[PDB]
């Protein structure tokens, strides 16, 4: 009682100073931000419906390509992964940096965001992937095509690595809320999309299934829960979106944690909103790298 | 007197905020010319989040 | 024992966060947007190059083009002058960065990338030039131009230029030469004693061929040989796609064969002089 005024003085002091350099740091980025950052991603002549069809046709370096799935569709830009496995991959889906918000709104990911490619070195080309959303629309457009299937690959903060593969992937759209089906699991990472959360059992595992989940944002809710308050909602503000039942035993669309390990006061509403894949490492580890690539089946 | 010992609860505001910012600032990398180097001090947060709870026992 | 409570430090502290706050959403709105890419397509779109000069695009870059007989449109970069000619570029080199031993595939669907300024190297494709040059009743010419090392440009043009179908392994065709200072490689070259070597490296008529396509008049693989796609004879007196050698100047012992595989023009330059940058565009004859 008689000291007690000693460290509760210094604690707020101390914090004062948090808040001035946070408010500094804050304020410097703002000014970095006055122009945005750029790149030169000089288009490979080789061009095809997507990834597989241009590694088919001697695209065979992992780089910034133009595809044209449809004569509908206006031809976009895509990274295509030419080395792992048999190549012909098209990314969906990338983390490696937390260089890119994927806290967005319904939009955002209807269209697709952040960054397809950079530039290598001092190369007039973009071969290296940036962070980023294909958006749904596409997504949908080309899981519909024939039969896809997923590779889902993650890392630790230790160098270590696991898969998800899945032989089957659709996801429908707009009008179908871009809901997802997986089938013909097979990897190391675990069966997330399929079978829950292995530390779960039960109801409260089978609530973990994002197999046949619609996709939901922050504003516009289209999870398991039914119940009519706004508190009960897997997305919330910030977070990312995804195929979320109530809630989640994978999110690669998550918060990007520096290190891997967070706790439940450090997330910004208490939850587990990072990068996660629970049956790899539980609900309180975020990935250091996670992505998402696409191929035709056969 | 006056037994406000509720600076736990602005030290877990703290914690939150340092942590949302610093994702934040990082989502920036991807947007802006320049990204600002920094980092977050959880180590710094705890040993003095120990304490408190330490001194009100 | 004192008695101060100050706490104005903790009130402060707590409106310093609230506007704290305030600033990281700021912040956040800021940083949505992707890098910025230099690299744009235009909209303008046509059946070639001039189909989208005639429809008054003034700016050489990046375009879609789509003859009537393709079945999808495709990319190609425009070189449009200021007299309304726009020229649609096949092939560049420039600097030795895009490999050109190439397969069969490679040349037929095109390697390298396209730039807005023009400033990389690339094949277009066998299949696209093919597309291009064979529209329904429309002759096409052929303008070559060469660098040398010294910064002196010279060109070659061909009249009546088309590139054939895969089923006949996009032979090159073309009624005439032209004109040009660079003067006419594609007649093939007087090198030595041989009285057919003329003959023998003259290139209208020629089927392409790449190292796993052999379509030449040569026993042996001209292409494999000289680590390259083109329309060998037996070999070339002209040959664009060859091996990017620094400074111009190589030799036999450059080379793991022993033959001038450079990027050479042989009415230009020797054989053993290889180009700085050289371009093969196309246009309707007309605009000549």
């Amino acid at each position: 009682i008689p000291t007690n005024l000693r460290v509760l003085r210094s604690i707020l002091e101390n914090l004062r100073s948090k808040i001035q350099k946070l408010e500094s740091d804050v304020s410097a980025q703002m000014e970095y931000c006055r122009t945005p950052c750029t790149v030169s991603c000089n288009i490979p002549v080789v061009s095809g419906k997507e990834c597989e069809e241009i590694i088919r046709k001697g695209g065979e370096t992992s780089e910034m390509y133009l595809i044209q799935p449809d004569s509908s569709v206006k031809p976009y830009r895509v990274y295509c992964d030419m080395n792992t496995e048999n190549g012909g991959w098209t990314v969906i889906q990338n983390r490696q940096d937390g260089s890119v918000d994927f806290g967005r709104k319904w939009d955002p990911y209807k269209q697709g965001f952040g960054n397809v490619a950079t530039n290598t070195d001092g190369k007039n080309y973009c071969g290296l992937p940036g962070e980023y959303w294909l958006g749904n629309d596409k997504i949908s457009q080309l899981t519909r095509m024939g039969p896809t299937e997923l590779l889902i690959e993650m890392e630790d903060w230790k160098g270590d690595k696991v898969k998800a593969h899945y032989g089957g992937f659709t996801v429908q759209n707009e009008a179908n809320k871009y809901q997802i089906s997986v089938n013909k699991y097979r990897g190391t990472a675990g069966n997330a999309l399929m079978d829950g959360a292995s530390q779960l059992m039960g109801e409260n595992r089978t609530m973990t299934i994002h197999n046949g989940m619609f996709f939901s944002t922050y504003d516009r809710d289209n999870d398991g829960w039914l119940t009519s308050d706004p508190r009960k909602q897997c997305s919330k503000e910030d977070g990312g979106g995804w195929w979320y039942n109530r809630c989640h035993a994978a999110n690669p669309n998550g918060r990007y944690y520096w290190g891997g390990q967070y706790t439940w006061d450090m997330a910004k509403h208490g939850t587990d909103d990072g990068v996660v894949w629970m049956n790899w490492k539980g609900s309180w580890y975020s990935m250091r790298k996670m992505s998402m690539k696409i191929r035709p089946f056969f | 007197q006056l037994l406000q010992k509720n600076v736990r609860a602005q030290l877990v505001d703290m914690k939150r905020l340092e942590v949302d910012i610093d994702i934040k600032i990082r989502s920036c990398r991807g947007s802006c010319s320049r990204a600002l180097a920094r980092e977050v001090d959880l180590k710094d947060y705890e040993d003095q989040q120990k304490q408190l709870e330490q001194v009100i026992a | 024992s004192s008695i101060r409570y100050l706490q104005e430090i903790y009130n402060s502290n707590n409106q310093k966060i609230v506007n704290l706050k305030e600033k990281v959403a700021q912040l956040e709105a800021q940083c949505q947007e992707p890098c910025k890419d230099t690299v744009q397509i235009h909209d303008i779109t046509g059946k070639d190059c001039q189909d989208i000069a005639n429809k008054g695009a003034k700016q050489s870059g990046l375009y879609f083009i789509k003859p009537l007989k393709a079945n999808q449109q495709f990319l190609v970069y425009c070189e449009i002058d200021g007299s309304g000619n726009g020229w649609t570029v096949f092939q560049k080199r420039l600097d030795g960065s895009v490999d050109f031993k190439k397969n069969w595939i490679q040349y037929k669907e095109g390697f390298g990338h396209l730039s807005p300024t023009g400033t990389t190297e690339f094949w277009l494709g066998n299949e696209k030039i093919h597309l291009i040059s064979t529209q329904s009743a429309i002759p096409y010419a052929l303008r070559v131009e060469l660098e040398d090392w010294n910064g002196r440009t010279s060109t070659a043009d061909y009249a009546m230029f088309k590139v054939g179908p895969e089923a006949d392994k996009y032979r090159l065709t073309y009624a005439y030469f032209a004109g040009g200072d660079a003067g006419d490689a594609f007649d093939g070259f007087d090198f030595g004693d041989d009285p057919s070597d003329k003959f023998f490296t003259s290139h209208n008529g020629m089927q392409f061929s790449t190292w796993d396509n052999d379509n030449d008049k040569f026993e042996g693989n001209c292409a494999e040989q000289d680590g390259s796609g083109w329309w060998m004879n037996k070999c070339h007196a002209g040959h664009l796609n060859g091996v990017y050698y620094q400074g111009g100047t190589y030799s036999k012992a450059s080379t793991p064969n022993g033959y001038d595989n450079g990027i050479i023009w042989a009415t230009w330059k020797t054989r053993w002089y290889s180009m700085k940058k050289t371009t093969m565009k196309i246009i309707p004859f007309n605009r000549l």
